[PDB]
C-alpha cells in the first residue's frame, strides 16, 4: 500500500487549507492525452422508448462520433417525428495528470 | 430545378424502394460473417451462455469452393457476315489489362458476397499509366465494392438482374480522415470540408471506432441523338465517321492530315456522367467519363419480383431460423450442464453426526457408519437413503436440436450444384464484356484490319495531345462464356488441346501436334522442339 503514496504526509488535525482560485479567471488547461477519455454508445435497438421508431446510424462530423437517428410517423394525425440521439460519456481517469492554469490569482 | 435537389430526390426514392432487402441482405452478411447471436445493440440482457454451434459455415464454404473451381471469363465473339479476326486485338486488351490480380480478386468478392448475402457487384474504372500502358497511356481496372446490398443503390424502375436499364446508380464511399484525405487529393476536392451522407453501416457489433466520413458518387445515362462527321479516309477509305465531341480539337488536324468532311449525320448513342456529391453540395457537377454504360456490374443470387419489389436471396437467409433455434437450445443445455447440483445423498445432520470424515469422499473406510439412537425419540426413524437425481437434458430439448439441425441441412441445399449461381455470374460477365467494350471504343486505341493489316490512323493537336480516331464500325464481336485464360497464347493453347481431342490420329492430328509445339513457352529444349516445329510447318507448306 505505500508503494502508491503520492503525498509527504497525512492530514493532522487542524490543518489550514487555502483556496487556490482566488478571483474569477477564464481557465487554461493542460492534460496528458490520456486522461480525458470519451465513451461512446449506441442506442440500443429495443429500448423502451424506440419503441415503433425505425432506426439508422447517424455519423457525427467533426468529433469522431456516431449517433442513432430514430424516425416515427402518425396516422391520425398526418405527421412523424425524428430524433437524432447521441449517447456519450466524458471521463477523467487522470485528474492527477489533468492541470488548470489561472493567471491573475492576486489576493 | 436544383441539381442536388433533383440529385437528392432520386436517391431518397431509390433508398425507400430498396430499403428492406438491403436490411436483410446485410443481416445475412452479418450472421454468416461475424456472429449468429444478432443482440448486442439490447438491454435487459444479463450475462448467460451463448455459444456458436454453426452448421451453416460450412455449407457456404463448400459452394465458394465450387464455384471457385471454375472460373468465368468474358469471351468476344466475331459477329455473323463480319471478318473471321474482327475480335483478336480486343480480346487481347481485355487479357492485357485484366490479367492483374485486382480483377480476380474483386470477381471472387462478389462472388462471395452473393453466396452469402444474395447480391454483389464490381466497378470498372479508367486510369493513366506510363510505364506498362495497354493503348493510348491508359488502362482499364477492375476494381471491388464490399457490402454492395448497402453501398450501391441503382434506379427503383430497374427490372433487369444486370441494371442495364437503369438510368442512374449512387456509390457511398465511407472512410477515416486518412481516407478523406486520401478521396480529396485524388479528386482535387477540400480536404478541410469533412462531407457526409447516408450511413449504409449500422453499429452491431462492439468495433472501436467506425468509419464517419461519408460521400457519394452518382452516375447517369443520357441518351441523346449528337452530331457525328463522315471524312474520307486517305487510305483508300469508304466514309469514316466520327462524333465531334471527341474529335474537337483535333477539328482542323484532321484537314491537316488529309481528311475531307464529306457530310454530317445524327447518330443517337449514350453518354455517362459523374458527379462528386454530399448531403449539402455538389463537388463535382458533370463530370464525363468514359463508355456508354454505368461501370458498376452488379452480381445477383436468387433475385425476382415479388409486389414492384425487388428481392434477392442467398443460401442464408432461410436456415437462420434454425441456426438460432439449435443455438439456443445449445446455450440452454451447456446451463443445464453446468448450473445442476450433483447426485449426492440428502441426510439429517442427526443420521452422520459424528462421522463427517466418512462421506467426504475418501477411501481410508471399508464401510460408513450411522447413528441409530435418539436421546429423546429413542430410536431414529428409518427411511431409504435418497439421492439428487441426475442432470438430464429433456426430451423437448434433444427432439428440437434434432429437428432444427435437420431443418437447416433440409433447406440449405442449393440446387439439387452451383448451376444457376455461375449463370448469374456468367451474366454478369457478359454485362462486364459489353462495358469493356463500351470503354475501349471511347478511350483505347483499335486498329482496323484491313484485307488490302492494322492500319492505326491517330493524330496530335497542337497541345502535343493524342485524340483517337474510331470509326464507327465498332461492335463487329458479341459477348460470350467462356474459361479464364491468362493470354491469347494460352488461350490458342487450350483451342488446340481441345481440336487435338477430338481429332483422330492422321494428318490433322499431326498438324495440330506441330502447332502446339510451335505455341509453347521457351526455354532451351522446348526452343529447340518448336524450331523443328516451324521448321516441319513451312517445309509442308
Amino acid at each position: 500500500q505505500r508503494a502508491y503514496a503520492n503525498v509527504n504526509t497525512s492530514l493532522a488535525d487542524a490543518m489550514a487549507v487555502n483556496i487556490l482560485n482566488v478571483k474569477d479567471a477564464r481557465t487554461n488547461v493542460f492534460w496528458a492525452d490520456d486522461a480525458i477519455r470519451i465513451v461512446s454508445q449506441p442506442i440500443p435497438a429495443n429500448h423502451e422508448l424506440f419503441a415503433g421508431m425505425k432506426t439508422t446510424s447517424f455519423s457525427i462530423p467533426d468529433v469522431g462520433l456516431n449517433g442513432i437517428f430514430a424516425t416515427q410517423g402518425d396516422i391520425s394525425t398526418l405527421s412523424g417525428l425524428c430524433r437524432i440521439a447521441l449517447w456519450y460519456g466524458v471521463n477523467a481517469t487522470r485528474p492527477e495528470a489533468i492541470g488548470v492554469g489561472l493567471p491573475g490569482q492576486t489576493a | 430545378e436544383n441539381r442536388l435537389e433533383s440529385i437528392l430526390s432520386r436517391f431518397d426514392a431509390d433508398w425507400t424502394a430498396s430499403d428492406e432487402a438491403r436490411r436483410e441482405a446485410k443481416n445475412d452478411l452479418f450472421f454468416s460473417r461475424v456472429s449468429q447471436w444478432d443482440d448486442w445493440l439490447s438491454q435487459y440482457t444479463t450475462l448467460q451462455y451463448r455459444g456458436q454451434f454453426d452448421v451453416v459455415r460450412p455449407v457456404v464454404r463448400k459452394l465458394v469452393s465450387e464455384m471457385r473451381q471454375n472460373p468465368i471469363d468474358v469471351l468476344y465473339r466475331p459477329k455473323d457476315g463480319a471478318r473471321p479476326d474482327a475480335a483478336d486485338v480486343l480480346m487481347g486488351m481485355y487479357r492485357t489489362d485484366m490479367r492483374h490480380n485486382t480483377a480476380k480478386i474483386a470477381v471472387n468478392i462478389a462472388v462471395r458476397e452473393q453466396i452469402e448475402a444474395g447480391v454483389g457487384a464490381w466497378r470498372l474504372v479508367t486510369d493513366y499509366e506510363d510505364q506498362s500502358p495497354t493503348s493510348n497511356n491508359q488502362v482499364i481496372r477492375r476494381e471491388p465494392i464490399h457490402s454492395a446490398c448497402s453501398h450501391v443503390i441503382w434506379d427503383s424502375n430497374s427490372k433487369l438482374m444486370d441494371k442495364s436499364d437503369a438510368r442512374h446508380c449512387t456509390v457511398i464511399h465511407s472512410m477515416s480522415q486518412n481516407g478523406w484525405e486520401d478521396f480529396a487529393e485524388k479528386y482535387d476536392l477540400d480536404a478541410d470540408d469533412i462531407p457526409s451522407f447516408q450511413n449504409p453501416n449500422d453499429w452491431v457489433f462492439p468495433w472501436l471506432t467506425q468509419d464517419t466520413i461519408q460521400i457519394a458518387e452518382f452516375y447517369e445515362v443520357v441518351e441523346k441523338k449528337e452530331t457525328a462527321f463522315i471524312y474520307q479516309d486517305p487510305v483508300t477509305g469508304e466514309p469514316v465517321s466520327y462524333f465531334k465531341r471527341d474529335i474537337k480539337d483535333v477539328i482542323d488536324d484532321l484537314a491537316d492530315s488529309g481528311f475531307i468532311k464529306i457530310a454530317e449525320r445524327q447518330i443517337k448513342r449514350r453518354r455517362v456522367y459523374k458527379s462528386i456529391i454530399t448531403c449539402t453540395a455538389v463537388l463535382k457537377d458533370k463530370q464525363l467519363i468514359a463508355g456508354e454504360h454505368i461501370p458498376i456490374v452488379p452480381v445477383f443470387g436468387e433475385w425476382g419480383f415479388v409486389e414492384d419489389k425487388e428481392v434477392y436471396e442467398g443460401v442464408v437467409r432461410l436456415t437462420k431460423d434454425g441456426q438460432r433455434l439449435r443455438n439456443m437450445i445449445m446455450s440452454f443445455n451447456a446451463d443445464i450442464v453446468a448450473r445442476t447440483p450433483k447426485k449426492k445423498p440428502f441426510f439429517w445432520p442427526e443420521q452422520i453426526a459424528g462421522f463427517e470424515h466418512m462421506y467426504d469422499g475418501n477411501d481410508d473406510y471399508p464401510y460408513y457408519l450411522l447413528n441409530r439412537t435418539d436421546e429423546n425419540s429413542g430410536d431414529l426413524p428409518t427411511q431409504p437413503l435418497a439421492y439428487y437425481e441426475n442432470p438430464e437434458v429433456p426430451q423437448a430439448n434433444a427432439y428440437m436440436l434434432e429437428a432444427a439441425t435437420s431443418a437447416v441441412k433440409e433447406v440449405a441445399t442449393l440446387g439439387v450444384e452451383t448451376y444457376v449461381f455461375q449463370d448469374n455470374l456468367a451474366t454478369a460477365m457478359r454485362r462486364d464484356g459489353e462495358i469493356y467494350q463500351s470503354i475501349v471504343n471511347d478511350i483505347y486505341d483499335v486498329p482496323r484490319n484491313v484485307t488490302i493489316l492494322m492500319a492505326e490512323v491517330v493524330d496530335l493537336a497542337t497541345g502535343e495531345k493524342q485524340v483517337l480516331n474510331d470509326i464507327r464500325g465498332r461492335y463487329e464481336c458479341y459477348t460470350d462464356v467462356g474459361p479464364s485464360f491468362q493470354s491469347m497464347k494460352q488461350q490458342n493453347r487450350a483451342e488446340i488441346l481441345e481440336l487435338l481431342g477430338k481429332t483422330p490420329q492422321g494428318t490433322p492430328e499431326y498438324q495440330l501436334l506441330l502447332l502446339q509445339y510451335f505455341t509453347l513457352l521457351d526455354g532451351k529444349g522446348v526452343e529447340m522442339m518448336r524450331d523443328y516445329a516451324n521448321k516441319q510447318l513451312i517445309q509442308m507448306g
